[PDB]
């Protein structure tokens, strides 16, 4: 429970400096024609969901996937990556498309290890996983399409106050009594013409972007203090992507907010998940309280919750703490591979299976937060 | 596999849009409405409106305009379709012949481009050179404007403003320019361009950017000499014209919006507004100032002269005249007069239109009359809400009444010199005959000199030859027509009763007993033309055409209908008629240009067959049950040819449209006899005359549909109707402002307000001054009078979803089942309803139930016994206890919110507003819901019904219609948990609410009909219409004849059918399938002889065995007119 000073220029955790500086980057995006089926190389030893625009750090050690990698970015830069359900050895039907925006290939150890950095595009439902002998398999797979819906009140829409459908905008920003007396008038003037269809004003409001956005926003500034447009787009889809990636949920409830293919129903899934989850659990004790639904911050961009990558390759998606509970530490506070600029990472367990549910973080100096941030993982956390 | 066949039984009525201008003529003004796909083109007069032409095109008028570019006579009109069929249509005249002529016609959409959030914008150059178009957000389209321009070659413009309100075209400028508001993060500005055709980009506007009202809604261009631009805001009106500058900030426009205009003036000295709640404003410029010739402003004072109905289409007509065009209540036609100021407002009443829409919720009752149905809808909203109830029949307008105690048959005489005039009606007494003479409109009786006084006559006409005959009980008499004295009487040779007469224009049949005797009139002569004897009485006797070649006797102790030779005494013919009873009255007909035999029984029914008019009968055997009373058949001339009135406890006229009889009903409780009297006073009228009082009146041309206004002046939301308590109960709401002492204030006398007793819900289960809370109702109003008997306020802060009225359980008793949601503006999903069980008895309503759920009850329905509830996205069943109260006995939890539901047997249909069909079954043996198929689409879904039990028919976005099927005969399981898709169709109207039934009369016709179900549907704009299913081989056969008239017919605008037709989104668009469009079948029978000859070549008509390739014409015909009975 620190507020105020949150000194910490929350844009590095987003650059990944410690997969080095000097890393080579690329122009722009790409576009894949929807509904069209295509063949996209898939890079094994992955095994996340990765919600399109999440950035996903990457090491790869191996000939063959560096091989892979190379012969990628020389044609096209797009893999794929396959949202694995429960059940392991390539048991996964959806997946998503990561797009290569920095490479750098390096010399050390005798070995041609490769950094690269990649952030999902698309999204897709493999049609037949077909395996290639080099051992890149390239998936058969369909461009799932984006569905993106009018508003509610465009079919039923008088005619004449259309005009009055530009809102003014906010005022001021995050205050109160200058959105609920907003907000009350937004629904009056929006849904006017609920009047002539069969249902009240408020049940149109229930499948509004904006009022679902706006709710979820309030949620989030109820957590942790959001910086009024600290990057939450004004698009629904990509806020609704962005709430989906920072949202600490389980891999079940991923793939479900993936398969979804309208924003609204996928606002709609995150409020009803986020008002439903109050505690997190370790997974190999389902006994243990370790977090809350309160004690939840972010030092990232994109939100308290982010991929990295340790030392020997593996990913990791991090969550962000005040205060954990039920945690013991080993080892002196090293920062050789630090994630975040300025902090000495602790290896932290949990006191009853002493399992990896993550790490604390120690601050070095005096004007940040004093040595209380905890960066617990994925991998042993469940929703209760 | 669905073969939809779906029609509009009643053209929407909400207005859209109406312009005024010299499009028929340059010398005539005329008023153009659109109200949806139709364009009415009226012509304005001193006395109203006439109307001139009645236009369907093939879309749904987003943007019209009429402009007149040089060169031209008279005004062109400027259509745009909201599938942005754009086009230009000229009116075209010649002498009887009215037809539309397209001049131009494009489609102008975009392939990449979200539509603007604020909607289309269509205005054309003042100096006609240009149309500006802002369809999509960042591009303006303009079409130049040129006589070789006959495609619409559009070409769009760079708009770095993104957010346009409002755009419009500024008056005097010599290059095109425009003038918007748009929004920015630092606020509202207006902004002008000069459009310029030849680079084809804009420019630099005359006068820089400046910064308006932070609510700057809708611009207005001032015309000549004024010039500039009018900004109307909340709270503000602005005049801008670049170093001009002026401000009002007027208290009376303060309550509500502006949301239209109209100019009044041609120099823009005037102008006219309207706002929200529906009250007239008037904008007024001054133009004092004058310094060297030009003029200018100098204030901009605001007069408000009076309320009408809530307006979206201002348009002033001529003298003092405004049609208020109103779209959510009804169109009116006032009086802006500035001297009666009766009570402070200047407008006065003219006319109202009927207007339907929007149809919130309706209900199929038999009202009256037994059989046939009529529809009770929940019309109109805020201070317009009102019940319409819509009949089927063929309206008599009432023109005079008079009194008589039961009236046993009614005849005119003519006792005049020759002048095809009707003078005088005898009317038959219970034992005398009362001649009441009227020349004009009087009322006296003046007996004949040559009739009989108490006779008890059975008929009375004029006779060829120049007499009059009125054949009595006693005797047939004669009378002279010049001498007017009786000449001649045909005295019976047995001077009996006569039973049953029959009079002719120059012979008479008169039946004395069983015996029957022919004579022919002569000049001042009863000279006798033949004798005979019947086996048995002759029950009904009938001589119809100079001379009868047969004539129609019935048998009173055989009950059986012959025909037999009148100049002799075989019979010709005869046949068995049912012999369940006596027949009552046999006439013999040409309505069809044909011979048709009337005969109809005592017990109702009328055996109708077909006879030969040169020698012998045909069989042609039909029943049909006309009523449950002895018809007494005459034919009254005040028809197209002969027509039929069938007098019984179910009137009905009889007439023949294409050589098929249609029967339709007649809006009279009963009429005991029925006459014509073309009387000088009241030409081609009618005397009806009933069991009490007889009144004379015309009809209507052919099965109108007639509509019924019971005002509540509060918004109705849902309507159900109960049978044993002859009670309608509707939900409603009011708007009530919140005032400054802890209570709601009402704003006007509504109908919860005007009750004869009221309550108020009292339950014990659980700001702003200004602000408007609604306070829902429920009114029990009886079905005759239509007077509210009952209001029932529910509590504060609770808002009542559903209704339905039913008999749960093994209880007798019939109750108003509600589900109400109790709502707060702190939160967004409500947590807390109620179920609330009322039962109306002795006028009187009471609580007999009422449980308390967590959420919103969105739908209830009534599944054998068991009341179905949908609280949030789980629906629940719940059983009637024999203490009246619910208990719960199922749950089933679904991840949508059960928003519709709807059951047919044991199969459940629960729907979302994500399109999110699902289906349910109900197991009774087990006792639990089980789910049989799902289908997931993200798309917005309006209604929902089951059409059977397997097809499904849904209205999705875009005004779209769908039939989903599932494949039960599927041998793998992925299929079967899937709904198949197999019908699409652009309806072009939002549909509200579905519901099974038919506005016409139910026969089973033993053959049935070739459609089979009927489902009716209601839209926003006030549209009904209905879909039945089809057979394959009746779909294949329609729709190649849609196929062939599609390149026949020529539509305006030359939109294709398919195209329309096709299944339209914002995403993705797909052809028609499974549906054939009604109108279109039925607009083959308004072409000519050559048309129908060319669309029919090749259809193979014949199914039942053989091709028959020619297929003819009329077999087409036969089958139009059969599709036609439907509706
Ligand atoms: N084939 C092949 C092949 C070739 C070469 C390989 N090389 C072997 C030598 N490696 C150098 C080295 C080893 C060990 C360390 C200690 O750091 C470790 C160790 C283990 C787990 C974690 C960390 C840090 N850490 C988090 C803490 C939170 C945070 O903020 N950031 C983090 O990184 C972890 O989770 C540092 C550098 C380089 C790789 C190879 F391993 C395979
Ligand atoms: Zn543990």
């Amino acid at each position: 429970k620190k507020p105020n000073i949150i000194n910490f220029d929350t844009s590095l955790p987003t650059s990944h400096t410690y997969l080095g500086a000097d890393m080579e980057e690329f122009h722009g995006r790409t576009l894949h024609d929807d509904d069209s089926c295509q063949v996209i190389p898939v890079l094994p030893q992955v095994m996340m969901i990765l919600i399109p625009g999440q950035t996903l750090p990457l090491q790869l050690f191996h000939p063959q996937e560096v091989s892979m990698v190379r012969n990628l970015i020389q044609k096209d830069r797009t893999f794929a990556v396959l949202a694995y359900s429960n059940v392991q050895e390539r048991e996964a039907q959806f997946g998503t498309t990561a797009e290569i925006y920095a490479y750098r290939e390096e010399q050390d150890f005798g070995i041609e290890i490769v950094k690269v950095k990649a952030i999902g595009r698309q999204r897709f439902k493999v049609l037949e996983l077909r395996t290639q002998s080099d051992g890149i398999q390239q998936a058969k797979v369909q461009i799932l399409p984006e569905c993106v819906l009018p508003s509610t009140m465009s079919a039923v829409q008088l005619e004449s106050l259309n005009k009055c459908q530009i809102f003014p905008s906010k005022p001021v920003s995050r205050e109160d009594q200058c959105s609920y007396k907003w907000w009350q008038k937004y629904q009056k003037r929006k849904f006017h013409c609920a009047n002539l269809t069969s249902w009240p004003r408020w049940l149109y409001s229930l499948y509004d972007a904006e009022t679902l956005m706006d709710r979820i926003k309030k949620q989030l500034r109820e957590w942790d203090e959001n910086l009024k447009d600290d990057s939450l787009p004004s698009n629904p889809i990509d806020f609704s992507y962005r709430v989906a990636a920072c949202l600490p949920i389980d891999d079940v409830l991923r793939i479900q907010l993936l398969k979804i293919g309208s924003a609204i129903q996928r606002l709609r899934c995150e409020l009803d998940i986020m008002n439903k989850c109050t505690s997190l659990c370790c997974k190999q004790c389902q006994e243990t309280e370790i977090t809350t639904k309160n004690e939840i911050f972010s030092l990232s961009l994109c939100g308290p919750m982010a991929a990295y990558v340790n030392p020997h390759g593996y990913v990791h998606e991090t969550l962000t703490v005040y205060k954990a509970c039920n945690l013991n530490l080993i080892g002196r506070p090293s920062t050789e591979h630090s994630w975040f600029p300025g902090y000495a990472w602790t290896v932290a367990q949990c006191k009853i299976c002493a399992s990896h549910i993550g790490w604390k973080f120690t601050a070095t100096k005096k004007d940040m937060s004093p040595q209380k941030f905890w960066g617990l993982t994925r991998s042993a956390l469940l929703p209760t | 596999m669905s073969y939809n066949y779906v029609v509009t039984a009643q053209k929407p009525t909400a207005v859209n849009g109406c312009v005024t201008g010299h499009f028929t003529s340059a010398e005539d003004l005329n008023l153009l409405i659109a109200k949806n796909t139709r364009l009415e083109i009226y012509v304005v007069t001193a006395e109203g409106l006439r109307p001139v032409k009645e236009v369907g095109m093939y879309g749904k008028i987003a943007v019209m305009e009429l402009f007149r570019p040089k060169g031209e006579s008279k005004d062109l009109l400027f259509i745009l379709t909201a599938k942005y069929n754009a086009c230009i249509l000229e009116y075209k005249q010649s002498g009887e012949s009215i037809d539309i002529i397209t001049r131009a016609h494009g489609n102008v959409q975009d392939r990449i481009g979200r539509p603007s959030e604020t909607g289309i914008i269509g205005i054309i150059d003042p100096e006609c050179r240009m149309i500006g178009l802002r369809l999509y957000d960042g591009l303006f389209k303009v079409i130049p404007l040129d006589r070789d321009n006959k495609e619409l070659k559009a070409f769009n413009i760079r708009l770095e403003e993104l957010h346009v309100i409002d755009v419009k075209f500024l008056y005097g400028c010599q290059a095109p320019t425009i003038c918007f508001v748009y929004q920015d993060p630092q606020g509202r500005h207006v902004k002008t361009y000069e459009v310029s055709l030849r680079e084809k980009e804009f420019n630099k506007g005359p006068w820089k950017q400046e910064n308006v009202e932070a609510e700057a809604s809708m611009v207005i261009a001032v015309p000549e000499p004024f010039g500039g631009a009018i900004i109307i805001g909340q709270e503000s009106i602005t005049y801008h014209n670049g170093d001009k500058y002026l401000a009002i900030a007027p208290p009376i426009i303060k309550q509500s919006t502006i949301v239209c205009h109209n100019r009044v003036d041609p120099n823009g000295s005037r102008y006219l507004l309207g706002d929200m709640e529906g009250r007239l404003f008037m904008l007024l410029l001054e133009k004092e100032e004058q310094m060297d010739g030009t003029v200018t402003l100098k204030d901009l004072r605001v007069e408000l002269l009076g309320e009408t109905s809530i307006a979206e289409c201002l348009t002033y007509l001529d003298n003092g005249v405004v049609f208020v065009g109103s779209r959510l209540g009804d169109s009116q036609l006032v009086k802006l007069n500035v001297d009666s100021n009766e009570q402070g407002s200047y407008v006065v009443a003219m006319e109202t239109f009927t207007n339907l829409g929007p149809i919130v919720d309706m209900c199929v009752v038999d009202l009256e009359r037994q059989g046939q149905g009529q529809l009770v809808t929940c019309s109109g909203a805020f201070k317009e809400g009102s019940l319409r109830i819509i009949r089927n029949g063929i309206g008599i307008h009432e023109h005079a009444s008079i009194d008589l105690p039961g009236i046993k048959g009614l005849w005119p005489l003519r006792s005049d010199p020759n002048r095809e005039t009707d003078d005088t009606l005898v009317l038959s007494f219970v034992g005398q005959t009362r001649v009441l003479m009227l020349n004009g409109e009087e009322v006296e009786e003046t007996e004949l000199m040559g009739f009989v006084d108490d006779q008890q006559t059975f008929f009375c006409g004029n006779v060829a030859h120049q007499q009059l005959i009125q054949i009595t009980s006693a005797s047939v008499r004669l009378v002279s027509q010049e001498p007017k004295a009786l000449v001649s009487e045909w005295k019976e040779p047995q001077a009996k009763n006569i039973s049953v007469a029959s009079c002719n224009s120059s012979q008479v049949v008169v039946a004395v007993g069983r015996a029957l005797y022919y004579l022919q009139i002569h000049p001042q002569e009863l000279r006798q033309i033949s004798h005979t004897e019947m086996e048995h009485e002759v029950a009904c006797l009938d001589i119809t055409p100079g001379l009868s070649p047969l004539c129609a006797i019935g048998l009173w102790t055989d009950i059986s209908a012959r025909i037999l030779k009148l100049p002799s005494f075989e019979l010709l013919h005869k046949e068995m008629l049912g012999g369940e009873i006596i027949p009552r009255s046999i006439l013999m007909t040409t309505f069809e240009s044909s011979h048709y035999l009337l005969c109809a029984l005592g017990d109702g029914a009328l055996f109708y067959f077909g006879l030969n008019i040169e020698t012998g009968l045909l069989s042609d055997r039909k029943k049909v049950t006309l009523g449950t009373q002895p018809t007494v058949l005459r034919t009254f001339r005040s028809l197209s040819t002969t027509n039929v009135f069938a007098c019984s406890d179910r009137p009905t006229v009889i007439y023949s449209s294409n050589h098929k009889l249609v029967f339709s009903n007649v809006n009279l409780k009963e009429v005991n006899y029925m006459c014509p009297l073309n009387s000088d006073g009241y030409p081609d009228s009618l005397a009806l005359a009933n069991n009490s009082t007889l009144t004379i009146g015309t009809i209507d041309e052919i099965q109108k549909l007639h509509i019924r206004t019971v005002p509540l002046y509060e918004s109705p939301r849902k309507i159900c109707y109960q049978e044993v308590s002859q009670c309608f109960g509707v939900l409603s709401s009011r708007i009530e402002v919140q005032d400054t002492s802890g209570g709601t204030t009402a704003l006007r006398p509504s109908a919860s307000t005007q009750a004869l007793s009221s309550s108020v819900s009292s339950s014990k289960l659980f700001t702003s001054f200004g602000e408007e809370v609604e306070v829902h109702n429920l009114l029990i109003i009886d079905q005759h009078t239509f007077e509210v008997l009952h209001a029932h306020q529910f509590l504060q802060n609770e808002y009542a979803l559903s209704l339905v009225s039913c008999k749960l359980g093994k209880d007798p008793n019939t109750y108003f089942i509600v589900g109400t949601a109790m709502v707060y503006p702190e939160e967004a999903e409500p947590k807390q309803g109620r179920i609330v069980v009322f039962q109306y008895s002795d006028g009187k309503l009471q609580t007999v139930a009422e449980k308390e759920v967590k959420g919103a009850v969105y739908s209830m329905v009534e599944f054998n016994g068991k009341l179905l509830a949908s609280i949030n996205s789980t629906v629940r069943l719940y059983e009637w206890t024999t203490e009246k109260e619910l208990r719960t006995e199922c749950n089933h939890y679904n991840n949508i919110m059960a928003l519709y539901l709807k059951t047919k047997g044991d199969f459940i249909l629960v729907g979302d507003l994500m399109r999110s069909v699902l289906l349910l079954a109900y197991k009774p043996m087990e006792g639990n819901f089980e789910e049989i198929a799902r289908d997931f689409n993200p798309n917005w879904m309006s209604a929902v019904e089951i059409l059977d039990d397997d097809n499904f028919l849904g209205a999705e976005n875009a005004f779209n219609l769908f039939v989903c099927q599932k494949d039960s005969a599927a041998t793998t399981d992925e299929e079967r948990q899937h709904l198949q898709e197999v019908g699409l169709f652009h309806l072009g109207e939002f549909v509200n609410v579905f519901c099974h039934g038919s506005l016409v009369m139910q026969n089973l016709g033993e053959t049935s009909t070739p459609t089979q179900g009927s489902v009716l549907f209601g839209t926003v704009n006030g549209m009904i219409g209905l879909v039945t299913s089809l057979s394959e081989s009746w779909y294949n056969l329609l729709l190649d004849m849609q196929n062939r008239l599609n390149k026949v017919i020529k539509s305006v605008g030359k939109i294709e059918h398919s195209f329309w037709r096709s299944f339209h989104t914002e995403r993705k668009t797909e052809p028609a399938t499974g549906f054939i469009d009604g109108d279109l079948i039925e607009s083959f029978l308004d072409i000519s002889r050559p048309k129908m000859q060319e669309v029919v070549a090749n259809l193979q008509y014949d199914d039942g065995s053989g091709m028959k390739r020619e297929a003819t014409a009329d077999d087409l015909i036969k089958v139009v007119e059969e599709l036609t009975r439907i509706h």
